[PDB]
RNA sequence: GACGGAGCCAGCGAGUACAACCUUGGCCGAGAGGUCUGGGUAAUCUUGUGAAACUCCGUCGUGCUGGGGAUAGAGCAUUGUAAUUAUUGCUCUUCAACGAGGAAUUCCUAGUAAGCGCAAGUCAUCAGCUUGCGUUGAUUACGUCCCUGCCCUUUGUACACACC
């Protein structure tokens, strides 16, 4: 309820946040994916992301 | 509606696999598996495996429906729009997320580690 | 009464390339069955969407890197019809995983 | 004599012009950061802080040093119309002070202040 | 600076003097004989070029060959 | 295209501007030489005075020289742009200012005197004898001054 | 038989062109000429001070004459390319915007560019015979 | 070789509508850039990403020099409320250490080494970094346990928290 309780958050690292820990650290923004990489580095199967070269 | 092609397939395996989290998180107790999305125009088809598809089901169109809400809460989409379905996998014993969750639930209540394996 | 040439553009975009390709053949048959002139299953650089990472959760190891890679197959099928033909088309036409997208006009 | 030493000027700009311009000319006649930084916009700069300044030369006991003006926007620039008061510089610990000469024209708050201590061991 | 990138006369008479009955004639091997520069070389070679004396072999930059007339 | 003959009409080994230009250089990197003096500054003083580029440094009219030495001077009276100085708007004085030959090194004693009298971040530094534009020095240049 | 214009070998065709244009006298100098850098990566401009920026213009044409629809910042890659960056490593930044614009101008000027639709410049007709009888005095000279 | 010219060639890429993307093309600015119109929720437009390295002619010819651009002053911009502790950018200047690197040792057996860029990741802004991709493109092995590390056998062991 208090008047001044936001920064001018616009970008940074601040406003970027993880879909699924909310993370400010090692963001994929590419492809608007907004995850943190550890977290997508297990869900990626699903995510239709597959390794093979 | 309507990305670049490639990023619109991304967010939809993305949404996928929040609603597959979401079910795992849940319907813990519904003894649920997989989710078998499927998208047409108006109608989005939702299925959904577990072992305890009564529990899922509920007293007719119980906690299915309040998942539905849910689901169209999240993704912005209306009524009659997504539909959900719930399902009998066909023999659990080959499902490896099925098994992996009556482990669990063996252990929680209090059983014999080694002997429930 | 009608017979208005629009030509219309079908989009197939998916992952599962088998199920992409069953689905064009299916539409190629459909078009065949109510003859109509038409370009084939044009197919476009299937996009491959990088994303490279360390495997590592946390930096502490040997510096290994993983491309994860989403291969993407992007086709176009042309029609020279009008839109009836193609909304009777599109009655059907629908297999799981494959998207199904209608441009429509020229 | 009729000049004195050599004029301390901005660009070509006399003490008796460099007191009495408002900031709209020190923009004009100033380094390009200063004049992009006017263009943006502008709110809580000059507010409170040039009132306070202002009344400090008011209730000066003439001659003598105005009240000291404490500032938080260590990144405001130095303009002629407060030059003789007194600014207490933020640096996390005490307001530090620091005097505007006719030498100060169009810097920064905060290249006068210095959080971190110079180095020791040999210089 | 090593010197003998003058320009003079008398070196200019020399130069002329240096041309019949040699093997090479060379921007390299002019420099060689303590004479003027790369490019007055070429200058030179130039303004001994009118009526037959010294022909060119090769025509690239900075690797120029050229021969006495036979 | 041709050499430049006669037996001693242009004097060789020059001294222009308080300082001295060496001989059997080609026009502009003589100039360089020159303390302050530019290259495409010098060009510029060349192309006004109106000079072939094919001349040497030990040779030049004395006419020419002091037409150089003109331009030099002023940049404001000559075709010369004069957005290429030492002193462009100006710190204090507000003109056009490309200072010369053993008076920029003056110039600069006297903003260096300016900025420890302000006693600014950067006059500190000089000070101290380290590092200006935010170099960091936690590994690089053991020696110093 | 047929007289050809992409046939000539390039530096020779720009010279001949440069020939022509002091011959005439009509192009209208920039007036940036020699203050300026020309390239973003340049500590020198030409070295010949006089001249060379109509060996440019000459170059500009011939590509004209070549391509389709061609515009500035084309131009300005081709005559962009490496920096002396010092410590850091070489980028490439494009040519002077200003000056290729000017050059453009000026050939449209005296007839040998006109402006193309959908977005870029093409070459006029009297430019396209001009074209044509440089590269026939070109192939004499050859011949 | 260096600097101008001049020639002129990829491949991966990625890129916005509910926004502040990739951004052509044209006039004004020496740059940096701006602006009016766009085209692209993308083999279609930025884009033939007309990239660099490279190839021709002239100028200077083995000088801490035009090799090298390092410590530095000055303006104009741009990013972002916010740039001083130059974010970065280009322009004039200053023009130093360094004349092929001591002891050690890293990497490599073919489009491989090395060179040379580009793109993406980052990202309001920044590349010298990483991932990638092309672009030029060789020397010498095509072996052996001598050194280094491991491996197994045979040996001995009073160790098995195992030679720290
Ligand atoms: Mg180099
Ligand atoms: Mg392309
Ligand atoms: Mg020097
Ligand atoms: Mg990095
Ligand atoms: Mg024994």
């Amino acid at each position: 309820e208090n008047v001044w309780y936001s920064h001018p958050r616009k970008f940074g690292k601040g406003s970027r946040q993880c879909r699924i820990s909310g993370s400010h650290s090692g963001l994929i923004r590419k492809y608007g994916l907004n995850i943190d990489r550890q977290s997508f580095r297990e869900k990626a199967n699903d995510i239709g992301f597959y390794k093979y070269r | 509606a309507i990305i670049s092609k490639k990023r619109k397939l991304v967010a939809d395996g993305v949404f996928y696999a929040e609603l597959n989290e979401f079910f795992t998180r849940e319907l813990a107790e519904e003894g649920y598996s997989g989710v078998e999305v499927r998208v047409t125009p108006t109608k989005t088809e939702i299925i959904i495996r577990a072992t305890k598809v009564q529990d899922v089901v509920g007293e007719n169109g119980r906690r299915i429906n309040e998942l539905t809400l849910l689901i169209e809460k999240r993704f912005k989409y209306k009524r009659g729009t997504i539909a959900l379905y719930a399902e009998r996998v066909h023999d659990r014993g080959l499902s490896a997320v099925a098994q992996a969750e009556s482990m669990k639930f063996k252990l929680l209540n209090g059983l014999a580690i080694r002997r429930a394996a | 009464q009608e017979v208005v040439i629009h030509k219309i553009r079908i989009n197939l975009t998916s992952t599962k390339v088998k199920q992409l390709e069953n689905v064009s053949a299916n539409i190629i048959k459909n078009a065949e069955t109510f003859k109509l002139v038409k370009k084939g299953p044009v197919r476009l650089p299937t996009k491959v969407l990088k994303i490279s990472t360390r495997k590592t959760p946390n930096g502490e190891g040997s510096k290994t890197w993983d491309t994860y890679e989403m291969r993407i197959h992007k086709r176009y099928i042309d029609l020279e019809a009008p839109a009836h033909i193609v909304k009777r088309i599109t009655q059907i036409t629908i297999e799981p995983g494959v998207d199904v997208e209608v441009i429509i006009a020229a | 004599r009729k000049r004195s030493f050599k004029t301390y000027s901005y660009k070509g700009v006399d003490l008796e012009k460099l007191l009495e311009m408002p900031t709209e000319d020190f923009v004009k006649l100033a380094p390009a950061r200063v004049r992009r930084k006017f263009a943006r916009g502008l709110s809580e700069k000059p507010a409170g802080l040039m009132k306070k300044l202002r009344a400090a030369k008011l209730s000066a006991p003439e001659n003598e040093k105005p009240a000291v003006v404490r500032t938080h926007l260590r990144n405001m620039i130095i303009v002629p119309e407060m030059i003789g008061s007194v600014v207490g510089v933020y640096n996390g610990k005490v307001f530090n002070q620091v005097e505007i000469r006719p030498e100060m024209v169009g810097h920064y708050l905060g290249e006068f202040s210095i959080t971190y201590t110079p180095v020791r061991h040999g210089r | 600076a090593k010197h003998a990138v003058v320009l003079d006369q008398d070196k200019f008479d020399r130069i002329m003097k240096e041309a019949p009955t040699y093997r090479y004639v060379s921007v390299s091997v002019l420099v060689d004989r303590f004479k003027l520069g790369g490019s007055l070389a070429r200058v030179a070679l130039r303004h001994l070029e009118n009526e037959g004396i010294i022909k060119p072999v090769s025509k690239h930059s900075k690797q120029a060959i050229y021969t006495r007339a036979t | 295209s041709l050499v430049v003959q006669e037996q001693g009409s242009f004097q060789h080994i020059l001294r222009l501007l308080n300082t001295n230009v060496d001989g059997n250089i080609n026009v502009v990197y003589a100039l360089t030489t020159i303390r302050g003096v530019g290259r495409r500054y010098a060009n510029l003083v060349c192309k006004k005075a109106d000079v072939d580029l094919h001349k040497r440094a030990g040779e030049l009219t004395q006419e020419e020289l002091e037409r150089i030495v003109q331009i030099m001077q002023n940049p404001t009276h000559y075709k010369i742009p004069a957005w290429f100085l030492n002193r462009q708007k100006d710190v204090n004085d507000g003109k056009d200012y490309h200072s010369l030959a053993n008076n920029l090194e003056s110039k600069l004693r006297d903003d260096l005197e300016r900025l420890k009298k302000i006693r600014s971040h950067r006059g500190i530094r000089h000070f101290w004898g380290l590092r200006v534009r935010g170099q960091h020095t936690k590994t690089t240049g053991r020696r110093r001054a | 038989p047929g007289v050809s214009v992409r046939d000539v070998p390039a530096q020779d065709f720009i010279n001949n062109y440069a020939s022509f244009l002091q011959r005439q006298g009509k192009l209208e100098v920039p007036g940036y000429v020699d203050i300026v850098k020309t390239s973003a990566g340049n500590e020198l401009p030409p070295q010949d001070s006089e001249g060379w920026f109509y060996k440019r213009a000459a170059s500009v044409a011939r590509h004209i004459y070549l391509r389709k629809q061609v515009g500035v910042g084309k131009l300005n890659k081709l005559y962009g390319g490496a920096k002396n960056r010092g410590v850091r490593p070489h980028k490439h930044v494009d040519a002077s915007g200003s000056i290729n614009r000017k050059v453009l101008q000026s050939l449209e000027k005296l007839g040998v560019v006109e402006i193309s639709p959908k977005g870029g410049r093409r070459i006029s007709d009297n430019g396209l015979r001009d074209l044509d009888r440089i590269a026939a005095a070109t192939l004499e000279d050859e011949e």
